[PDB]
RNA sequence: UUGACCUCAAAUCAGGUAGGACUACGCGCUGAACAAUAAGCGCAGGAAAAGAAAAUAACCAUGAUUCCCUCAGUAACGGUGAAGCGGGAAAAGCUCAAAUUUGAAAUCUGGCAACAUUUCUUUUGUUGUCCGAGUUGUAAUUUCAAGAAGCUGCUUUGAGUGUAGACGAUCGGUCUAAGUUCCUUGGAACAGGACGUCAGAGAGGGUGAGAACCCCGUCUUUGGUCGAUUGGAUAUGCCAUAUAAAGCGCUUUCGAAGAGUCGAGUUGUUUGCAGCUCUAAAUGGGUGGUCAUCUAAAGCUAAAUAUUGGCGAGAGACCGAUAGCGAACAAGUAGAGUGAUCGAAAGAUGAAAAGAACUUUGAAAAGAGAGUUAAAUA
RNA sequence: UUUCAAUGGCCCGUCUUGAAACACGGACCAAGGAGUCUAGCAUCUAUGCGAGUGUUUGGGUGAUGAAAACCCAUCCGCGAA
RNA sequence: AGAGCAUAGCUGUUGGGACCCGAAAGAUGGUGAACCAUCUAGUAGCUGGUUC
RNA sequence: GCAGAUCUUGGUGGAAGUAGC
RNA sequence: AAAACUUUCAGCAACGGAUCUCUUGGCUCUCGCAUCGAUGAAGAACGCAGCGAAAUGCGAUACGUAAUGUGAAUUGCAGAAGAAUCAUCGAAUCUUUGAACGCACUGCGCCUUUGGGUUCUACCAAAGGCAUGCCUGUUUGAGUGUCAUU
């Protein structure tokens, strides 16, 4: 083979050589992507994953991001 | 259609709904409250301001206005002095 | 199923007290169903789980509102012990210095501040 | 790319809005400050009068008003013009004189120490 | 020598901050082919950028920026293609450097100690003290529109903290009209016929077939009510470091204005910009037609404007399962490819599962007798 | 309708070519499948007004959908010259 | 002794993808001479088709 | 508004129970 | 010439999924709003659902806990009687990765503190920490420095 897993997105394309993801562009730090990717994109961009944090954030923005407990 | 978009609908956590769309009603009055308890909700600011007697605009108006019912030389302007001017209304005079 | 009122007027020590009890009845429960266990018993691990994590809550929430005690009028505090909202916001001029102006502007805004009129028709 | 202009009637209650909004802010102040009268600078147009930005310093003296008072009351003041004629002097300080005649001001609470 | 100052380092020292992601709109840099083009790279925000004239004009002159209409398919150029004026939307102005506070660094960060305050025990400050920063310059004052200093007599004044109520905004509760009468058909009445009711409600949806009156709702509501969090004002109590600080007026006194920039030569990118060589002035310099206008080489700034993304919302002379998004359903899923990437097909029993008990043939799958249903030509 | 009898009847479309010959396309059926939208110009007709004419950049206004309808301040375009 | 101006329709015409299907690409950026994505609906005097 | 585009998608035939395995 | 076979027509049964009807979907337009991340984001992985086809939800407190509200459900089963596979939501929790941060990328560690224990000096386990650039300050020490220095 010449490919195996990837740390940062687990896709199969992490070449063994050069150890560089052809998916994410792993190791480096800023992520792999192309604006004539315009589907490979679609496929990894917000929303695809559980967005745990981002949905808890926009649940909170309605009353201002208060604290404290309600009388 | 969008992968975050698709994501809610195929949740079943409920949408952050709010309802706020309310059209043609306009801005309630504060800052004065002789102007407050005399202003209606339901005209205009150029209808409220002329039932008033104040004026809204201390310029020309750029469009017609509307019709509801048919119709029945340095020394004199820098030694002059204005007499002020009358209140048409009730809320002018208060 | 413990209630949370009863389970926040004793102290922790005895409250720590009743997590493993709490524990090994949860673990036994796991050992009779993998032998045979009724509805019941599944009920019984679900009520159970759900009553570990009510002690463990009020022995989080005391153990904060301690550290927030401790805390009080101390110009630095834990990270835990501080607002969260977002980054930007952590991150923005607060509004006592978004108020600030030079004694040039005070003296602008003190004798020619923007009056309060009106225009006779 | 095409401009398409769907938002037109949409543009026009946003602003209505913005007008309504704006004075519900300032209620019996005009929703404009009083403009100068100008003429335009062309041979087609100087026979015309429009509005200006703002009324100059020597027509502000001469109205009674100061730099500093006149923005507080909604007069704009225009550092750049000037008045190279007798008649755009006179046709301005009239302008901030009618003004002045139809205001009311209502007065300001005042910061007044003890002593001194 | 002690000891100050300047360095050069160190610390798992204290307090901070940057990265990555999104990128519809926005601002830079870069760039081919068939043009600031796609791509590539860099950086933001709720808008960004621009912005208070080294601007137009040649007039009776205009007056920051931005956007729309017009100018105009015009001038000009070699088919490209503006701008001034004009009409609108919106309007808001300002801050430094260059002055001796010199009768008094008047300025600021931090540590510590108290006192407050909160969208908040999470936040944000005040007072006191010590240390540090700072005279190689921190405040007050000044920005050309001026201004300073004197003089003069008129008009002025809070960066304070509570209480109360009113007026607004935001969030969460609560309040709300009238047939399920009679006859017929039907499995079912929501149909037809008769007799009635409500209507500021005859939107829409659900319910066993076309329901204003069965249900949720709709209207009232452009509000009553109960709380919570807030904004700008009003009224009023207290406090107020005013020996102060301003505007206007007057002059036998003064008035600083940004340089490897402007500009010149030359070489490249697309006039601007960039490199390279050279390199200024002080009624000087820029841009225009002797004259007019502006005052660069420092900075900030809401609104009108943009928005295939994000959080919601309301719609439509749109498509109606080979259509409309690739995807109405396990859809960027299954699946394919070493990988980059590529990427489907697939909606409908009935009102109700009432989803065919039971007997029987068969190794079984199934079949036949039955059975349910208005209908198994569901 | 089926079938019989009498008489007649060369496979359709495209291109070619006087014409055909041709060479092409066609196993069959269902569904989909090609002069559209928009900017400018010119002719003609209709409609409105007429030495005038054009409301919709915008403003005013519109409570029963308010993206509609209704109203028109200043310009400007094209004509008259 | 001015006949225009505005709107609608018809027709013709010129641009845009421009009746539809059709011709090797080239360029930019990637993946392991090759492969992939976009520019692209690139370029057609020509081919086939073009519905009562 | 289709009969054609060696049209597109789907279904289905003769060849054929043939070639063959 | 009847049969068979072939052809045509019709009936019934297959085959197929057209048409019709609709539809919690798409597409388009308009309107309101401004809210990611070293306080660990987007994404990826691995786990938890008594069973869930997946899908969704959640994080060892695992289809959630606290609080508030409604007030009696859940449902294909099952399960509890402030119940709910509910809504709101200010409090807690949130596994391994990832800008990813002790070094590495499986493992190997460093310092400190705490504790074990029937094996107590130590060892062991756990916890707390331990990335880089840069800004302000603090502390410490060097200098080939400038002096000061009778
Ligand atoms: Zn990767």
């Amino acid at each position: 083979k010449s490919h195996t897993i990837c740390r940062r997105c687990g896709k199969r394309s992490f070449h063994i050589q050069k150890s560089t993801c052809a998916c994410c562009g792993y190791p480096a730090a800023k992520t792999r992507s192309y604006n004539w990717g315009a589907k490979a994109k679609r496929r990894r961009t917000t929303g695809t994953g559980r967005m745990s944090y981002l949905k808890k954030v926009h649940r909170s923005f309605k009353n201002g991001f208060r604290s404290g407990k309600p009388a | 259609a969008n992968p975050r978009q698709r994501n809610k609908q195929r949740s079943g956590k409920p949408r952050l709904t709010r309802r706020n769309a309310n059209k043609k009603a306009k801005a309630k009055i504060y800052g004065n409250f002789v102007i407050q308890q005399n202003w209606d909700k339901h005209a205009t600011l150029r209808q409220n301001y002329a039932r008033l007697g104040l004026l809204a605009t201390p310029n020309y108006v750029t469009g017609g206005v509307e019709k509801l019912y048919p119709d029945p030389t340095l020394d004199d302007v820098l030694d002059k002095e204005i007499s002020i001017a009358p209140a048409k209304t009730e809320v002018v005079r208060q | 199923a413990l209630k949370t009122f009863e389970l926040r007027k004793q102290s922790q020590e005895n409250l720590a007290e009743q997590l493993q009890e709490l524990r090994q009845e949860l673990a036994s429960l796991r050992v009779q169903k993998i032998a045979g266990g009724s509805g019941s018993k599944l009920s019984k691990i679900k009520t159970t789980r759900k009553d570990i994590a009510r002690i463990l809550t009020v022995i989080n929430e005391s153990n904060r509102l301690a550290a927030r005690e401790a805390y009080k009028n101390k110009k630095y505090i834990p990270l835990d012990l501080r607002q969260k909202k977002t980054r930007a916001i952590r991150r923005a001029l607060t509004p006592y210095e978004q108020s600030r102006k030079t004694l040039k502007q005070i003296k602008k805004e003190r004798y020619f501040p923007l009056r309060k009129y009106a225009l006779k028709a | 790319y095409v401009k398409t202009w769907f938002n037109q009637p949409g543009r026009k209650l946003r602003r209505r809005q913005a007008r309504q909004t704006k004075a519900a802010k300032i209620a019996p102040r005009p929703v404009e400050a009083i403009r100068p009268a100008v003429k335009p600078p062309t041979i087609r147009y100087n026979m015309k009068v429009r509005a200006g930005r703002g009324f100059t310093l020597e027509e502000l003296k001469a109205a009674g008003v100061s730099r500093r008072v006149a923005s507080t009351i909604g007069i704009p003041v225009d550092h750049r013009r000037r008045n190279r004629s007798e008649e755009s002097l006179q046709r301005n300080v009239e302008r901030i004189k009618v003004y002045l005649a139809h205001l009311i001001v209502f007065p300001r609470k005042a910061g007044q120490p003890k002593k001194g």
